[PDB]
DNA sequence: CACAGTGATACAGCCCTTAACAAAAACCCG
DNA sequence: CACAGTGATGCAAATCAAGTGTGAAGCCAGACAAAAACC
């Protein structure tokens, strides 16, 4: 049988296709950087997204890594709501 | 072996 | 010299790729 | 029986801080083993 799409694969059944690539990730990041793996697949996906030219999802991944920018101050929502002539119902 | 130096390998999160 | 829009259009600037040279700092030890 | 605002008020409902010590669950290990959609 021919294979199917990689993101349609579940949490389990994508192992026989990435079991090979993971180990040359592991050994390279051990002998080069010092042992980090999440960091060296983080920055590779950053480079893939930026050669892909999708900087918005890159900065959203930066948002999931660092502290979230969810939540504005009530002062800046007040400044927005009164400076763009918004109503309170709108 | 002799140590030949270099700029030390910074951690990949602290590179550009 | 009122001034903060009102939207479409145009263009520019900044950021990826190739691959090879370059200005330059960080330690090693003769 | 026009209908979507217009904002303050006030009541209800939802969340949460906290103790510490539990349960529930995802998942690592490599390997062993059936469903199944094509030739």
């Amino acid at each position: 049988r021919p294979r199917q799409h990689l993101l349609s694969l579940t949490r389990r059944a994508q192992k026989h296709r990435l079991r090979e690539l993971k180990i040359q990730v592991k050994e390279f990041a051990d002998k080069e950087e010092g042992g980090d793996v999440k960091a060296v697949c983080l920055t590779l996906f950053l480079l893939a997204l930026r050669a892909r030219n999708e900087h918005r999802q890159a900065d959203e991944l930066e948002a999931i890594m660092q502290g979230r920018g969810s939540g504005l101050q009530p002062a800046v929502c007040l400044a927005i709501r009164v400076n763009t002539f918004l109503s309170c119902s709108q | 072996h002799i140590n030949k130096g270099g700029r030390p390998r910074q951690h990949l999160l602290s590179l550009t």
